[PDB]
RNA sequence: GUAACGGGGCUAAACCAUGCACCGAAGCUGCGGCAGCGACGCUUAUGCGUUGUUGGGUAGGGGAGCGUUCUGUAAGCCUGCGAAGGUGUGCUGUGAGGCAUGCUGGAGGUAUCAGAAGUGCGAAUGCUGACAUAAGUAACGAUAAAGCGGGUGAAAAGCCC
RNA sequence: CCCGGCGAGGGGAGUGAAAAAGAACCUGAAACCGUGUACGUACAAGCAGUGGGAGCACGCUUAGGCGUGUGACUGCGUACC
């Protein structure tokens, strides 16, 4: 039998080009450039699932760091004070109240300063 | 009053009034969830912590939905070496609604 | 000397922002002519400041 | 009452017409038709008969006046083409393409 | 296709493309590139397997309770109205008819259906035998189906 | 009643592998069988 | 997993005038940059920096330490003419006194885009051509 | 063109000696979801339980599946009481795919499963078609040039008189 | 019935089940040029995508970082065969 290439490329087009909406230029309308665009994306999307966590952690440490430096000793001595008093899983994402009012964990920081130089 | 708690290896920030997302419970809607694994209660001012996940005070909640997530796609690919593969995943969850935090 | 890739439609429209086509940029309302007054120019019946001066 | 005038298979390309067309775009019919009468350009004469034609059937037939109309839409798209032989060096017989454009005026009430 | 004599090469390496004969199958009408074949496929099957399949299918019609003996599965005339009113009354339409005798008085009758088929019992083939709703036969055809199977 | 509507043993419905079409392949692309050789391109046998 | 998330709303600046008091060129410098990010304080923003609005006004309250009176990097040049041209640590104070402090904070600026996003929050407005006393900001000594 | 500490900056914010901390990868690990397969438990036509190293992968090996044109059951059955096709979104599955549904549409369609194939294009300096491009860029055909008045004509910067 | 040459081309009116069947008429994509609306662009810039995302229209914001579409700004980052 002859096969006129069917309604299968029609279904595959509608899948790819739908994922390829909000893309600039030829990257939404030309299937070749689309296919390419879609691959670059799915690579980005899986990398930044983890990679977001690594980036946010820098900030989570840095809100703790400012608050602690005003309240006495620095951040790394404070994590080791906390390890000394209460073990903990040593939380860095420890509080949303680290962003506003730079007084927080002040009792814990004075303790930490005495416990390490 | 705001507080932080442990649900699994997922760690959870919360206020009073807040709906929050957590790891799958066997629990279904219409039940009460509570976390005594509360690490501190704070507002503008984080307390001093002697034992890990202090047993004093609670976070009360209730389940408002147990379902399963919608389908995200994960693309595995490497240029120049001709490698291309695709996977799906959904993951289950439980949503809890915080009915109050202690004082 | 040639190109490297096919132009996008954003390219074409920006390049014309300062190179498109222009005309006489309107004309005024009349007072004295048989036609409508061409701004600060004489009409073909002639009456602008006075008489049939233009006749063609 | 609302009117389309077209001129299909018209001698200009649509990139070249859009130049003149955006000068009369949204100006209202009566004002637009004056500013265009006193433009001494052949592209401007070409669109003019299609502007006048759109307006002229609206003031007639199933309606009256001109001042009640506005120019709601005005656009141009790439129609057919005629291929012509351009004289060139070493007997090169490269094609030069004569784009006819399909010209659309829409008048309506506001 | 023709192109035994002609090439769109005649020395090239400067210009465009690395293709250079006009009878190529990747042209619109130059032919087809998936290779070529006959699309009828004669196949016999070995004699104990074939006959042992027809034994499978006959057992299946019995497990499903379909085999019949009746007096007078045929009239004496080509006339469709005499047979067709006898089998309708007998509640015996839409049947695989296996004849033990074969003539025009049965074959030109009962034609008033879209579902009616005639085959001979010394040649009953496995593609007829698995299809149709019930198998009606007569006692003579049932004899001759055994003889086809042995 | 039915015909040709059998789901047979594991050998009668055999297909092996097909790799020729689709981009995602393991013998479809990258030459015929390996690279920059005879079987890796048109040819593969001349004599028995 | 789900909770409050970082935004361009959670941002604080306000207006600071940095009147230093004889602090050495780089211990002033690295603090000016630090605050121009907001790393002297909390960020919580994986995106544009929170910063502060910084006026530099002190200009001349700089001192030196070491042999960096003449050896220090400020070398620059252009494709227009060839060679190198230079400026000394003593030159940078002796004319337009602002200039030493300005190109101490300059070189700390990140990448392309973010280092510009910082820059638009800093102000000098040329050495000894000042008018920022008309605001009277939050004072700062260092 | 600063431009080997990568740079700012540092004369102690350096280098060296002793030691501690912290942070720092899909690794290490907990959590939720899952893959295939060994060992053992209930113990089966069909399953389920504890536990376990394990799951980066091309060439290449070996298996299975989808849909498309067509067929076979399709001899039946649904149909202007809205069939093929076209298309936006939502759902759903590991994925190919599948289904719900608004718009369009005015007759055809149908599994499961087995069989046939000119069977999914985006690439071969590929073949054909429509038609895009640097661009409103370049071109004004021995400068046997042209003026102005009147006119053909719906209209005259180049035409005719 | 309207514009125009006597033209090119269309509309309106009226026909028909259908003119989103109008004569190249079958339903109808994509390249192809333009319009219309929403929202974005005047301190800004790299495979143009992802991560976080002001905002604005619409959604009783699910009141619970949110949904749709878009996106200042900015972390991070090198197409496919």
């Amino acid at each position: 039998a002859r096969v006129k290439r069917g309604v299968i490329a029609r279904a595959r087009h509608k899948k790819i080009l739908k994922q390829a909406k909000g893309y600039y230029g030829a990257r939404s309308r030309v299937y070749r450039v689309a296919f390419q665009a879609v691959i670059k994306a799915g690579q980005y999307a899986y990398r930044d699932r983890r990679q977001r966590k690594r980036q946010f952690r820098q900030l989570w440490i840095a809100r703790i760091n400012a608050a602690a430096r005003q309240n006495g000793i620095s951040y790394s001595k404070f994590i080791n004070g906390l390890k000394k008093a209460s073990v903990e899983i040593d939380r860095k994402i420890l509080a949303d109240i680290a962003v506003f009012d730079k007084v927080a964990f002040t009792a814990l920081v004075e303790k930490a300063k005495a416990a390490l130089a | 009053m705001y507080a932080v708690f442990q649900s699994g290896g997922k760690q959870h920030r919360v206020s009073e009034g807040q709906t929050v997302r957590l790891e799958k419970l066997d629990i279904a809607t219409g039940e009460t969830v509570e976390f005594a694994e509360v690490l501190m209660i704070a507002n503008g001012e984080e307390v001093k912590i002697g034992v890990p996940f202090v047993d004093g005070g609670v976070i009360k909640a209730e389940v408002v939905a147990h379902g399963r997530g919608e389908k995200v796609k994960i693309v595995k690919f490497r240029r120049r070496k001709h490698y291309r593969k695709q996977q799906g995943h959904r993951q289950w969850f439980t949503d809890v609604k915080i009915t109050g935090i202690s004082a | 000397a040639v190109q490297q890739n096919k132009p996008t439609r954003s390219k074409r429209g920006m390049r014309r922002s300062h190179d498109a086509l222009t005309a006489v940029t309107s004309l005024s309302v009349d007072k004295t002519s048989g036609e409508k007054h061409l701004r600060h120019h004489i009409t073909a019946d002639g009456y602008y400041r006075g008489r049939k001066v233009i006749a063609k | 009452m609302e009117t389309i005038a077209k001129h299909r298979h018209a001698r200009s390309s649509a990139q070249k017409v859009r130049l003149v067309a955006d000068l009369i775009r949204g100006k209202k019919v009566s004002q637009a038709l004056d500013i265009l009468t006193y433009t001494n350009k052949k592209a401007a004469v070409l669109v003019k008969k299609v502007l006048e034609s759109a307006i002229a059937n609206a003031e007639h037939n199933d309606g009256a006046d001109i001042d009640d109309l506005k120019v709601t839409k005005i656009f141009v798209d790439e129609g057919p083409s005629m291929k012509r032989i351009m004289p060139r060096a070493k007997g090169r017989a490269d094609r030069i393409l004569k784009r006819t454009s399909h010209i659309t005026v829409v008048v309506s009430d506001r | 296709v023709t192109g035994s004599g002609k090439k769109p090469w005649r020395q090239k390496g400067t210009g465009r493309a690395r293709s250079g004969s006009i009878k190529s199958p990747i042209w619109r009408s130059g032919g087809v590139t998936f290779a070529a074949r006959p699309q009828d496929h004669s196949q016999k099957v070995n004699k104990k397997m074939y006959r042992g399949a027809l034994k499978s299918i006959l057992s299946e019609l019995v497990r499903q309770d379909r085999l019949i003996v009746v007096e007078k599965f045929s009239v004496e005339a080509p006339k469709t109205k005499l047979l067709a009113q006898k089998l309708k009354d007998m509640a015996l339409e839409d049947v695989l008819i296996i004849t033990g005798e074969l003539d025009e008085n049965l074959f030109l009758a009962a034609r008033n259906l879209h579902k009616v088929d005639v085959r001979d019992a010394t040649g009953i083939d496995p593609v007829s035998l698995i299809a149709f709703d019930k198998v009606v036969m007569t006692a003579d055809a049932v004899k001759q189906v055994e003889e086809m199977l042995a | 009643m039915r015909l040709n509507t059998l789901s047979p043993a594991e050998g009668s419905k055999k297909a092996g592998k097909r790799l020729g079409r689709g981009i995602g392949s393991g013998l479809g692309k990258t030459g015929g069988r390996g690279h920059k050789g005879q079987k890796s391109r048109s040819g593969g046998g001349v004599r028995r | 997993m789900k909770t409050f998330t970082a935004k361009p709303e959670t941002v604080k600046r306000d207006w600071y005038v940095v009147d230093a008091t004889g602090k050495t060129l780089g211990r002033l410098a690295t603090e000016l940059a630090r605050r121009l990010r907001g790393k002297h304080k909390a960020e919580y923003t994986p995106h544009v920096d929170t910063g502060d609005y910084i006026i530099v006004l002190n200009a001349d309250k700089v001192a030196v330490t070491g042999n960096k009176r003449t050896d220090k990097v400020y070398y620059h040049h252009t494709g227009h003419i060839g060679g190198i041209k230079q400026a000394t640590f003593e030159e940078m104070i002796a004319r337009r006194p602002e200039r030493v402090i300005e190109i101490a904070v300059k070189g700390m600026l990140p990448k392309g885009p973010l280092g510009r996003a910082m820059f638009r929050k800093l102000k000098v407005y040329a050495g000894n051509e000042h008018n920022h006393a008309a605001q009277q900001p939050q004072v700062l000594d260092i």
